[PDB]
DNA sequence: TTTTTTTATGTACTCGTAGTGTCTGC
DNA sequence: GCAGACACTACGAGTACATA
C-alpha cells in the first residue's frame, strides 16, 4: 500500500563520481587532468542542454575541490564532506537557486558571504544553478566579485542559454560545453540502468525510447519510468508501442513516394495516422510542397541538393528522377490549389484528403 | 514525538523574542533561516535566530511546569502571535504531532513548524581571547569609532571592525580609507594579543545588544568567530579573512602644528560651517592663522561666506585641511569637554583627541583642490 | 591621442606611463586580455588600487570622491578603469571628466575603456585637454582570411602544436569569436599535455559556437552551394538574429545586381563597380559573383525574395525565418525556373 | 473657472469633515469597472451631510448633522477630489465652504477655495443595500474585537483575508485558516441572544471598520449566514458600515 | 438636454421584455424553457453578427434571472431590481467593456471579488460585451471561474464572432447562435416602431432599408435615423433611395447586355453616364450578380421570371437564349470578385471600371 | 570606410524613487 | 512627544519577451 516508493530513476540513479558520467569525454578528461594540477580558474561555467550533466558535473566538483584528501580527479569513495554532499545538506557549499534568487536585495547578499572564513574543508564553494536568470545588476554584482575573486574561494555556474550572460562574464569565465548525449549513449546507459535493478527488456524499446528521448539522458529516464508504469513492470515493445504514436515521425515522406502511383492501403493507412496524430494540415501540405519542388529542381540537375533526406538518398532520388517533370509539375499544380482552398474546406482534413484524392485522380 | 511544553509571561517573553528576530528578516535561502529555534532544556528555554552568519540565543527561566524538547517555528508569525496579546496574560504552548499550539486563555492558534533536526548550528571553537569587559566601556569603544566603518567597499575586509589587544588594554580600528579611528580603553585584566575582523553587521548586533544594562559583557574571541554575553543573551558571529595592515603609520609622527578649542564651541562652529555655506562641491577651506581659523565657503550654489573662528593655536600658519565631511564624523563622536587636535603636514593626515585624554584618536586626511 | 594599435600600446607601457590610456574598438574579448595586461603591469609598477567606474548618462560621479582625496592608509597610487556607453558619451560626461581631470592628484591614473566614439565625442573637451599627454589605441577582431595566422601565432605563443586540418576545423567552427577560441585553445592543452594535436579530438572538444554577420551571407548564395549555405544557415541557428536584417541585407545587393545587370550592355562592369564601391573587399568577389547568372536567374531570385517580403510581415509568418532557408538553398541549383512558381 | 448655481453654501468645522471621510474612507472603490462606484457620494438632507463608500462589497455610510437646511441633492465625487479635500483639511477652527454645483464640487477652506471634477453616474441607493432585518443583533467591546480580529488575522490567508464568525449564546468564535493550513480559534464574550450562525466574511474589511469608528462598545446586526452583515457604534446611529460575507 | 440622451431610435427602442424582442424564436424558447423548468447555466455566450441584439438579449436574461417575483422567465420591468438594471445602478450586474477594459491586471481583479455575496440581487451576472478582445491571458485567466463558479455568480459573454475564443472557453458556454434577421422581420419591427413614434413612412421604403441592412437591427434603424434627416420627417421612398443609392433606373440590365455583348463603348459611355448621376458601385454589382443569376436560372428553366424580372422577360429571355450556360457562370464570377475587389481599390468608380474591362477580356477581339 | 533599414498591444521583472503607515529606543 | 528609522507598499522606467 504505502510502502516501497520508487523514487524517480532522475534522481536515484544520479551520478556520484566522475566514472559514472556517460558521454562528455572531453569534458571529463579536461577537468581529470586540470584537478591534479593547481592551474584552476576562479570560475567554471556548465552549459549545455535540457537534462544531461551540467549540474551532475556540478556536484561533481563540489566533490572533488572538497576532501580530506585534497584536490583529486580520482573520487573519494567516503569522508566527511563530500560524503555531506551525497545529500542536499553540505556546509561550505551553498547552491543558490538563481531561479528564485534573481534580485540583487538578495543575490548581494549572498555573495557577500564570500569574504566570510570557509566552512570546514578548503575552498568555499557554491554553485550558482542557472545563471541565465540573474539580473542586470546582479550580473553586475557577480562581475565585481570575480575580477577580484578571494583566492580561497571559487564557485562554478551552470545555464542552459548561455546567450543571455554579459560578454564580460562569459570571457572571465572558463566555460565548458556539454554535448547532447548520442542514440548510442543513452541506449547503452539505459541498458544498464535496467539490468541494475530488476527490470526486463528487450533491445527495440530501447532504441525507440533513445531515438524519442532527442537526446536528453533525464527524458530518457522520464520516458523509461512512464515504460515501466504502461508495461506493468517490463519494458515490453507494446507500451513503447503505445509511446510510438508519440514517437513516429517520418510521415511527410512516405506520402509524397506514395503520391506518385496507387498503393492501396498506404494512403489510408498515412491519412488515418495524420489523422489521429492532428499536426497542421497546412504545413504538411507546406512540407510536400517543398519535397515536391526539391524534387523537381533534382529533375533538372542530378545532384541539386543532395543533403536534403541523407536516411532516403536510397529512395526519394528514384521518384527525383524516374518520375517525368511534367508528372512533378501537374502535381506541384494540384497541391497549390489544394493549399489555395484548404480552409474553406468543411474540414481542414477533409480538404487534405480532397487534395489527395485529386493528385491520385492523375496518375 | 517531541512535545514540549511552554508556560510563559509576555512581559518576559517579548524583548527576547525581539533581539533574537530582528535581524531574521528577509527571505534566507533555506526556509528554516527564515525559522525561530526553540528549544526548552530544563528549566530553561533557548531561543536560536540565524542568518548563516550571526546567531542569537536568548535564555528564559521557566518557573512554571515545562517539558523539553527542540522544534522551530515561523518567526514572523510566533512574534505577532505574542505581541498584541493582553498585558500580563500567559501563554501556554503545546507541541502536538506536527503542529505547535498556543493558548492565552480566550485564543488559541496553531502553527505549522519544522523539524529541528533540519536547523544549523555553529560548530563548537577554541575561544583564545575570553574577557569579561564592562559594559559601559565597550559601547564606548563601539561609539567612539564606529562612525567610520566604510561599508561597501571593494577590499571586502575594510567592511569591518578591527579589534587588537594587548595585556589589559585594547583597541578597536576604524578601518576605512581616507578615515582611520582608534580607541584605547583598559580591560582591568591581563589578556593576549590577539586582531580579529568583526563584520559591520556583527558590530550593529553587538552593539545593540548591550541595552544599557550594568552586567558586564563577557566576549571571547576565537580563530575564526567571537561570541558575547549579557546576561541571558548569547551573541555569536563569524569572522572577516584578511588581515588589515598597521594603523599607526597613518598617525602624525611630527604634529608641527596644535590646535585647541572647546567641545561644543568646534562643534557649533563646525556645524555651521557644514550647513551655513558649504554643503556639496568640496566645501569649507581652512586657514589656520594665530589664533585664527578662517574658513571660506565653496558649494554649487555659489553662496561664498568667510567666518573666523578663535581656536587656542601653537604655530605659525597652514592651510589646506577641509575635508568637512570625515572632520564632522569626528567631531560629532569626540564626547570631549575640551577637544585638542595635531596637524603635522597639509599632505599628511590629521589627528584628533580630546585636551586631557586620550579616549578615541581619530585621523583624518584632508583632501586637496 | 596618438591612435596607435596595442601591439605598440605594449611598448608604452614598457616605458614610463603616457599619463591617461584609452583603449578602443569592438573586442570579443582583445580589449578585456589587454585590460588584464594593463592590471599586471600596473601592478608591478606603482599604481595598484584599481577603482571600477561604469561610464554611463543619468549616473552620478562617484570619482570625484577618489578625485578630491587621496587614499590614508594605503595611498601606493591608484587607477580609475572606465567602462564607456556602447554608444559613447554625452557632452555633461565630457565635460565634467575634464572637471576629474583638473582634480587629478600626481597617484591617480585615467584608463578609459569603450567603444569607437563620434567626431564630436572624439573631439569633445576632456579628449582635447588630454591631447597634450594622453595616449589613444584602437584594436578590432581578425577577419576571416586574417583568422588561420592569427590563431597559429597564438598556439606558438601559448607552446602547443596545431595543424592545417585543426587549424581549418577551429575557423569553421569558430569564426571570429575569439573567446571561445581561446577556450578551445585551453581545452585543447589541458586535454593532452602531449603537445601535438593534428585531428585526433579536436572537434570533440570543439563545438558550433560562433558569430555570423549577414554581409558573407551572398557570399555563398553567390556561388550557389547547396550544402555550403544549408551549413552556414545551421550555423546561424541559436544566435538568430531577426529576419529583417538579413532580408534588408539581400534585397541590398539583390537590387545592386540587377541594375548591374541592366547595365553591363553599357559602361563595363569595373568602370560600374566604380559607382558600387561596395567595398566586397575588392568589388571583384561581386565581379566574380556576377559571372554565373541569368536575367530568368534573377527573375527567378526576385520573386521569391518579394514574396517572402510579404510572407513575413504582411501576415506575421512564423516559418519564414526558416523560409531564410528556403529562397536560399532552391537558388542554387535552379539555372532558371520554367516559370510554376513566378511569385 | 466660473461660477455655479445649485450652489448651497456651507459652514463647519474642517474637524467635521476630517471625521466624515476618514469615517467612509476605506470602504471608496479603487479602479474598478462600475465607475460610478468609486469616490463618495454626498447627499443633502434637512438633518445632514450623509456620505456613502461602497465597493459593492462593504457599504459606508456617515451622518454627522449640519445644522442648516438642505435641499435634498446627491453628488458622486471621484476619488482623486475626495483624496485631495482630506489633503486639505487641517487645524479644525476654520469654517469649510462647500459649493456644490451639477458638475463640479468646490470648497473654500481658510483662503483658498479648490475645485474637482463631478463623477457622471447615478449611486445605487444605499438603504436598499442595508439589512431590512436587524434580529440578530450582538454587542461587543470595540478594542476587545478589534484586537481579537487582529490576532486570527495574523494567520489569515494572504490574498483572502477571510476569517469566519460563530455567534452562539453571548460568544463570538473566529476562526481562520490559509494555505499552508493553519487554524486560528479565539472566544469573545459578547451580549448576544438568538439563533445560532456561522458567517464567513474578510476580515481586512472589518478590521478597518472597527479603526474607523473606534468606539466604546460596537453592535452588529445580521439575519442569516448569505446576509451582509450591519455594524455600527452602540452610543449613536450617525456611522453605519455593510460587510457582504465570504463563502456564500 | 433630451430624455437622458436617447433620442437616437438605436437606443430608444431597445427591447425591454423577451415578448418585445424580434426574431430569435429558438434563443428565446430555449432560454424561457431553461428559466421557468429550472435548468440554469452559469455561462452563456451569445455569437451572431452586429446588430442582431446579443447584448440585448443578454441584459434581458439579466433582468430575467433577479427579477423580485422569482427566477421568472418573464422579467416584471416594473419590480425595483428591473428598473435598477435599466437605470444601470444594480450593484450586481457588472457589466464589461472587454474591447477596452483588456488587461489581464483587471480581470484577476474581477476574479479576485466573485466569492462575495451578491449585494440585493440573488445571482451576481458578470455581463461581458466584446468578449473577443481580450488578451489571451485573460481568457486563460477565466477559465478555471467560468468552469466552476460559486453556485451566485452567472457569467455572460456576448461577442461578435464565436471562433476567436480560445477552445477552451468556446466549449464551456452555451453557444446561442443568434440567426440573422431576415428582411421581413427587419420590415415588420421598422413599421411598427414607425406606428409608435408617429411619423409616416411608405412600405417599399422600409422594404429597401430592410435590403440594404444585411439583416441587422441596429443597421437598418440607423438607416432609417439617417433618412429621417434627410427626409423631412418622413422615411419617403425618393428620399431613402436617393440617400441609399438605389438603381430605380434599367441602366443596370442594359449595362449588363452591353457587357456581355462586348461592347466597350458603350459599357464606358453607361458607367460615365452613372456616375456623372451620382450613382453607388456596390449596388451596381450586386444588380449585376442578380441580373445574372436571373438570366441564369431561366436558361435552366424558363418561366422563372417574377414582378420586374417577369415585365423585362423581353431581354431576359433573348439574353438567355443568346447567351451560352458556360459564359454566364464565367461573368458571374468575374463580377462578384470585382465586387470583393471593390474595397481595395482608390476609386470605387476606377474599381467598378476595372471589373467591366475584366469582364471584357474574356471576349476582348475588337 | 561607412554604408539600407516593420508594428500594436499586451505581460513580466527588476530597479530606483516616492509616498506613507507605525513605533523605538530615543 | 517623536523623527527618523524602518518597513512597506505603489508607481514609473528600462528591458525582455509573446503574439497576432
Ligand atoms: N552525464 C550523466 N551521467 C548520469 N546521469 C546523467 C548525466 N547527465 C544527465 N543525467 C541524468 O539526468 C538527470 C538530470 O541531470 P542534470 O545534470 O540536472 O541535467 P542539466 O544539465 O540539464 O542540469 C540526472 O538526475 C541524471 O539522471
Ligand atoms: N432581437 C431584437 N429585438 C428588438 N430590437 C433589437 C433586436 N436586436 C437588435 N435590436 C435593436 O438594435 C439595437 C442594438 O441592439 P444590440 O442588442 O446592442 O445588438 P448587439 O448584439 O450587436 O450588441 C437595440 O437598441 C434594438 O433597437
Ligand atoms: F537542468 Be538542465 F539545464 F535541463
Ligand atoms: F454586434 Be453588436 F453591434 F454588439
Ligand atoms: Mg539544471
Ligand atoms: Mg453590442
Ligand atoms: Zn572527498
Amino acid at each position: 500500500g504505502p510502502h516501497m516508493s520508487y523514487q524517480v530513476l532522475a534522481r536515484k540513479w544520479r551520478p556520484q563520481t566522475f566514472a559514472d558520467v556517460v558521454g562528455q569525454e572531453h569534458v571529463l578528461t579536461a577537468l581529470a587532468n586540470g584537478l591534479s594540477l593547481g592551474r584552476i580558474h576562479h570560475a567554471y561555467l556548465f552549459s549545455g542542454t535540457r537534462g544531461v550533466g551540467k549540474t551532475s558535473i556540478a556536484r561533481l566538483l563540489a566533490k572533488g575541490l572538497n576532501c580530506e584528501t585534497g584536490i583529486t580527479a580520482t573520487p573519494c569513495g567516503v569522508c566527511d564532506n563530500c560524503r555531506e554532499i551525497e545529500q542536499g545538506r553540505f556546509v561550505d557549499l551553498i547552491e543558490i537557486d538563481a531561479a528564485s534568487r534573481t534580485k540583487v536585495e538578495d543575490t548581494r547578499d549572498l555573495l557577500d558571504n564570500v569574504q566570510y572564513a570557509p566552512a570546514r574543508g578548503r575552498f568555499k564553494v557554491y554553485l550558482i544553478d542557472e545563471v541565465h536568470m540573474l539580473s542586470r545588476h546582479s550580473f553586475n554584482a557577480l562581475l565585481k566579485t570575480l575580477e577580484e575573486p578571494p583566492e580561497h574561494v571559487k564557485f562554478l555556474l551552470a545555464t542552459t542559454d548561455p546567450q543571455k550572460l554579459p560578454v564580460t562574464i562569459l570571457s572571465r569565465c572558463l566555460q565548458f560545453h556539454l554535448k547532447a548525449l548520442d542514440v548510442e549513449q543513452i541506449r547503452h546507459q539505459l541498458e544498464h540502468i535496467l539490468n541494475e535493478e530488476h527490470i526486463a527488456h528487450e533491445p527495440r524499446a530501447l532504441q525507440l525510447l533513445a531515438r524519442a528521448a532527442e537526446g536528453s539522458l533525464r527524458d530518457a529516464l522520464s520516458l523509461t519510468d512512464q515504460a515501466i508504469a504502461s508495461g506493468d513492470g517490463q519494458v515490453s515493445t507494446q507500451a513503447v508501442s503505445a509511446m510510438l504514436g508519440t514517437l513516429d515521425d517520418d510521415q511527410a515522406l512516405s506520402l509524397v513516394e506514395a503520391m506518385v502511383e496507387a498503393n492501396g492501403e498506404r494512403v489510408m493507412a498515412l491519412i488515418n495516422e495524420a489523422a489521429a496524430r492532428g499536426i497542421e494540415w497546412e504545413a504538411l501540405l507546406v512540407e510536400m510542397l517543398g519535397l515536391l519542388h526539391r524534387i523537381a529542381m533534382v529533375q533538372l540537375s542530378p545532384a541539386a541538393l543532395g543533403n536534403d533526406m541523407a536516411a532516403i538518398e536510397l529512395r526519394m532520388r528514384e521518384l527525383a528522377r524516374t518520375i517525368p517533370p511534367t508528372d512533378i509539375q501537374l502535381y506541384y499544380q494540384t497541391l497549390l490549389i489544394g493549399r489555395k482552398e484548404l480552409p474553406y474546406a468543411p474540414d481542414r482534413r477533409m480538404g487534405v484528403e480532397m487534395t489527395l484524392l485529386r493528385a491520385l485522380a492523375f496518375h | 514525538g517531541p512535545h514540549m511544553k511552554f508556560t510563559v509571561e509576555r512581559e518576559h517573553l517579548l524583548k527576547p523574542l525581539q533581539q533574537v528576530s530582528g535581524p531574521l528578516g528577509g527571505r534566507p535561502t533555506l526556509p528554516i533561516l527564515g525559522n525561530l529555534l526553540l528549544q526548552v532544556a530544563d528549566g530553561t528555554l533557548s531561543l536560536t535566530g540565524t542568518d548563516l552568519e550571526m546567531e542569537m540565543v536568548a535564555r528564559v527561566a521557566l518557573v512554571q511546569p515545562h517539558e523539553p524538547g527542540a522544534t522551530t517555528v515561523p518567526a514572523r508569525k510566533f512574534f505577532d502571535i505574542c505581541r498584541g496579546l493582553p498585558e500580563g496574560a500567559e501563554i501556554a504552548v503545546q507541541l502536538e504531532g506536527e503542529r505547535m499550539l498556543v493558548r492565552s486563555g480566550r485564543s488559541r492558534f496553531s502553527l505549522s513548524t519544522l523539524p529541528a533536526a533540519d536547523f544549523p548550528n555553529l560548530d563548537d571553537w577554541q575561544s583564545e581571547v575570553e574577557f569579561t569587559l564592562p559594559q559601559a566601556t565597550m559601547k564606548r569603544l563601539i561609539e567612539a569609532t564606529q562612525f567610520s566603518m566604510a561599508h561597501q567597499d571593494v577590499r571586502y575586509y575594510l567592511n569591518g571592525m578591527l579589534f587588537e589587544t594587548e595585556g589589559e588594554e585594547l583597541r578597536t580600528v576604524a578601518t576605512d580609507g581616507h578615515r582611520l579611528a582608534v580607541c584605547s580603553m583598559p580591560i582591568g585584566q591581563s589578556l593576549p594579543s590577539h586582531s580579529v575582523i568583526v563584520p559591520r553587521k556583527g558590530v550593529i548586533e553587538l552593539m545593540r545588544m548591550l541595552d544599557g544594562g550594568d552586567n558586564p559583557l563577557r566576549v571571547q574571541i576565537g580563530s575564526n568567530n567571537i561570541r558575547a554575553h549579557v546576561g541571558d543573551f548569547i551573541f555569536t558571529s563569524k569572522l572577516v579573512d584578511g588581515r588589515f595592515p598597521d594603523y599607526r603609520r597613518v598617525l602624525p609622527k611630527n604634529p608641527d602644528k596644535h590646535l585647541e578649542a572647546g567641545c561644543d564651541l568646534l562643534k557649533q562652529a563646525f556645524a555651521r560651517a557644514a550647513i551655513l555655506s558649504n554643503e556639496k562641491f568640496r566645501g569649507v577651506r581652512l586657514y589656520v592663522s594665530e589664533n585664527q581659523l578662517k574658513i571660506t565657503a565653496n558649494n554649487p550654489e555659489q553662496e561664498e561666506a568667510e567666518e573666523i573662528l578663535d581656536v587656542t593655536y601653537s604655530g605659525a600658519e597652514m592651510e589646506i585641511g577641509f575635508n568637512v565631511s570625515y572632520v564632522l564624523d569626528v567631531l560629532n563622536a569626540l564626547k570631549c569637554e575640551n577637544v585638542r587636535m595635531m596637524l603635522t603636514d597639509s599632505v599628511s593626515s590629521v589627528q584628533i583627541e580630546d585636551a586631557a585624554s586620550q579616549s578615541a584618536a581619530y585621523v583624518v586626511m584632508p583632501m586637496r583642490l | 591621442m596618438i591612435r596607435l594599435y596595442p601591439e605598440q600600446l605594449r611598448a608604452q607601457l614598457n616605458e614610463g606611463l603616457r599619463a591617461a590610456y584609452l583603449l578602443l574598438g569592438n573586442d570579443p574579448l582583445l580589449l578585456q586580455e589587454s585590460q588584464d595586461a594593463v592590471r599586471q603591469v600596473a601592478a608591478a609598477q606603482g599604481f595598484e588600487e584599481h577603482h571600477t567606474f561604469s561610464i554611463d548618462p543619468n549616473t552620478d560621479w562617484n570619482a570625484i570622491f577618489s578625485l578630491c582625496q587621496a587614499m590614508s592608509l594605503f595611498a601606493s597610487r591608484q587607477t580609475l578603469l572606465l567602462l564607456l556607453p556602447e554608444n559613447g558619451p554625452n557632452a555633461a560626461i565630457n565635460e565634467q571628466l575634464l572637471t576629474l581631470t583638473g582634480l587629478l592628484h600626481d597617484d591617480l591614473l585615467l584608463i578609459v575603456r569603450g567603444n569607437k566614439l563620434s567626431k564630436a565625442q572624439e573631439n569633445a573637451a576632456w579628449f582635447t585637454a588630454l591631447a597634450n599627454r594622453s595616449v589613444q589605441v584602437t584594436c578590432q577582431t581578425p577577419e576571416q582570411a586574417q583568422l588561420p595566422r592569427w590563431v597559429a601565432a597564438r598556439a606558438k605563443q601559448l607552446n602547443l602544436e596545431l595543424d592545417d586540418a585543426a587549424n581549418q576545423v577551429l575557423c569553421y567552427c569558430y569564426e571570429g569569436n575569439l573567446l571561445a577560441l581561446a577556450q578551445a585553445l585551453e581545452r585543447l592543452s589541458l586535454l593532452w599535455p602531449d603537445g601535438k594535436l593534428t585531428l585526433p579530438r579536436v572537434e570533440q572538444a570543439v563545438n558550433d559556437a560562433a558569430h555570423f554577420t549577414p554581409f558573407h551571407w551572398v557570399d555563398a548564395l553567390l556561388m550557389g552551394k547547396s550544402k555550403r549555405a544549408l551549413h552556414i544557415l545551421q550555423q546561424l541557428r541559436l544566435e538568430g538574429s531577426e529576419p529583417v536584417i538579413l532580408l534588408r541585407t539581400l534585397q541590398r545587393e539583390l537590387l545592386l545586381l540587377v541594375n548591374l545587370k541592366r547595365q553591363s550592355a553599357h559602361t563595363p562592369l569595373r568602370a560600374l563597380f566604380d559607382k558600387h564601391r561596395v567595398w566586397q573587399n575588392r568589388r571583384g568577389m561581386m565581379g566574380e559573383a556576377l559571372n554565373r547568372l541569368s536575367q530568368t536567374q534573377l527573375r527567378q531570385a526576385v520573386q521569391l525574395l518579394t514574396r517572402t517580403e510579404l510572407t513575413l510581415k504582411q501576415d506575421y509568418g512564423q516559418s519564414v525565418w526558416a523560409e531564410l532557408e528556403g529562397l536560399s538553398l532552391l537558388l542554387c541549383h535552379k539555372p532558371l525556373a520554367d516559370v510554376f512558381i513566378d511569385g
